[PDB]
RNA sequence: UCUGGGUCGGGGUUUCGUACGUAGCAGAGCAGCUCCCUCGCUGCGAUCUAUUGAAAGUCAGCCCUCGACACAAGGGUUUGU
RNA sequence: CAGCAGGUCUCCAAGGUGAACAGCCUCUGGCAUGUUGGAACAAUGUAGGUAAGGGAAGUCGGCAAGCCGGAUCCGUAACUU
């Protein structure tokens, strides 16, 4: 990574930058749970107990 | 210390994922020999009869996914060879495969 | 690795003008450094050695 | 961040996933993956169909 | 050592296609030195030879 | 005010889209692409919202062998739009227009994909449906 | 020697879609015995339900394991101001 | 000019599927894959395939590829010797 070497001044590179969500689903496929926790209340009990 | 035995399975489908329809079976046993050659020092090795069956009872192109096989090293008491020792690896027929480990067998 | 950012895009002008969108971003993981020396360059008329 | 419901399986699709499918009578459906996509568009019933959260709704499963 | 002889004697008196035909592989010596039929016919009597059966082509 | 926002566009020349308003017309035959300025080899596609040269193939008489504007209002190629869904209509529908913008029919049958409303504010008028 | 890496196994994630076996008063019906009872009993019987979001695979180029196994400073060829 | 994918006149013909001596699988019989093998799976190739949307807009030219395809029940036009 390195800093840039032009002045940056345009509406696009100076906008302030608010996240609202973040998408943890599995890449190792089509996942559908953002986390376990999700999964498991949705998945409910499994034969493995 | 050096005419041990003991217990391995071996899963196939690592070692032969990627190779054509033709040449999977005889890779297979290829890949046999060299999996014995890493624990077992001797790089003399002996593929029993019962387990070439094993590895081709289901054709060529659909090579069993886990098998579980007996590394043994010998003595080679006979022969004048250039290498003192040789492994004599056999096929253990084995029903469920879940939770299985190598395991130290007593000859 | 790579995910998906909602976000709300602020922008005066546009037609995504206070709505959300996703955006494909870039998970860059950057441990910190450790220090383990120093250098110093001279300018010449042969470059910069 | 509208979380919604898919239009065949029933699970949760997430903003950035899933694709949007919509009729020409006027309404719309939605498609967590192809694999939900292509049961619909032939025609075929979730009800009968194991892993779909109404065959767990008609079949009393789980809970 | 060499049983290419051998197998093609035990075709002929077997009358079996020397598929059929199955030399003893443990106990070899003796019979690569019967060259001929009845050398092999006597090994015939002593079980060294088998006419191994036929593959089964169910029809059930 | 309004912004194009490129999509996925998949309707090349020679494509034949239905006819989705009441003109008479059936289908229309895709002769050109109104705003593509080219490329070598590169067939001139359109996406929905764009106005585009079309001419009707069968349907009314008065308005076959002639050339007329067109905008499209649904496609068959899943195009993906700035919040990240991927939409098609499971058809590929256009309206005949002229250069203003006025259409020559009234009524639209099928939704208008929620791009071609706000470019043309004249056919979301008509739309019974959006998206 | 941050003891490390490898193999297996264990989970996590995921792919497909509910495995064999068992049980059922489900099952178009059919056949036998006959207490001629045919909701009486026993058999054949696509398929259906419970076990069963089950069974199977999952890095060969996915993630943690410190759960087991052995291995790991060992070999050969060169390089001088 | 050869152990050459070429050419050369005839006898017999199992079981299944299937109209069939068609295509495919198996038995008797025959063989080691046809002047060699091992290691990787780069481009360009030869032979096979698949492609979201459009459907000949490509090209001298629907060239190639692709569609239909068996059987049963309907139904079948212009023209005509």
């Amino acid at each position: 990574l390195r800093k840039s070497l032009l002045v940056q001044t345009k509406r696009r590179a100076l906008e302030k930058i608010d996240l609202k969500f973040i998408d943890t689903t599995s890449k190792f496929g089509h996942g559908r749970f953002q986390t376990v926790e999700e999964k498991k209340a949705f998945m409910g009990p499994l034969k493995k107990d | 210390n050096e005419v041990v035995t003991r217990e391995y399975t071996i899963n196939i489908h690592k070692r032969i994922h990627g190779v054509g329809f033709k040449k999977r079976a005889p890779r297979a046993l290829k890949e046999i020999r060299k999996f014995a050659m890493k624990e077992m020092g001797t790089p003399d090795v002996r593929i029993d009869t019962r387990l070439n069956k094993a590895v081709w009872a289901k054709g060529i192109r659909n090579v069993p996914y886990r098998i579980r096989v007996r590394l043994s090293r010998k003595r080679n008491e006979d022969e004048d060879s250039p290498n003192k020792l040789y492994t004599l690896v056999t096929y253990v027929p084995v029903t469920t495969f879940k939770n299985l480990q190598t395991v130290n067998v007593d000859e | 690795g790579m995910t998906h950012i909602v976000r709300e895009v602020d922008r005066p002008g546009s037609k995504v003008n206070k709505k959300e969108v996703v955006e494909a971003v870039t998970i860059v993981e950057t441990p910190p450094m450790v220090v383990v020396g120093i250098v110093g360059y001279v300018e010449t008329p042969r470059g910069l050695r | 961040m509208k979380v919604e419901l898919c239009s065949f399986s029933g699970y949760k699709i997430y903003p950035g996933h899933g694709r949007r499918y919509a009729r020409t009578d006027g309404k719309v459906f939605q498609f967590l993956n192809a694999k939900c996509e292509s049961a619909f568009l032939s025609k075929r019933n979730p009800r009968q169909i194991n892993w779909t959260v109404l065959y767990r709704r008609k079949h009393k499963k789980g809970q | 050592s060499m049983l290419r002889l051998q197998k093609r004697l035990a075709s002929s008196v077997l009358r079996c296609g020397k598929k059929k035909v199955w030399l003893d592989p443990n106990e070899t010596n003796e019979i690569a030195n019967a060259n001929s039929r009845q050398q092999i016919r006597k090994l015939i009597k002593d079980g060294l030879i088998i006419r191994k059966p036929v593959t089964v082509h169910s029809r059930a | 005010s309004g912004a194009k926002f490129r999509i996925s566009l998949g309707l090349p020349v020679g494509a034949v889209i239905n006819c989705a308003d009441n003109t008479g017309a059936k289908n229309l035959y895709i002769i050109s692409v109104k705003g593509i300025k080219g490329r070598l080899n590169r067939l001139p596609a359109a996406g929905v919202g764009d106005m585009v040269m079309a001419t009707v193939k069968k349907g009314k008489p008065e308005l076959r062998k002639k050339v007329h504007p067109a905008v499209v209002i649904r496609q068959r190629k899943s195009y993906r739009r700035k919040d990240g869904v991927f939409l098609y209509f499971e058809d590929n529908a256009g309206v005949i227009v002229n250069n203003k913008g006025e259409m020559k029919g009234s009524a639209i049958t099928g939704p208008v994909a929620k791009e071609c409303a706000d470019l043309w504010p004249r056919i979301a008028s008509n739309a019974g449906s959006i998206a």
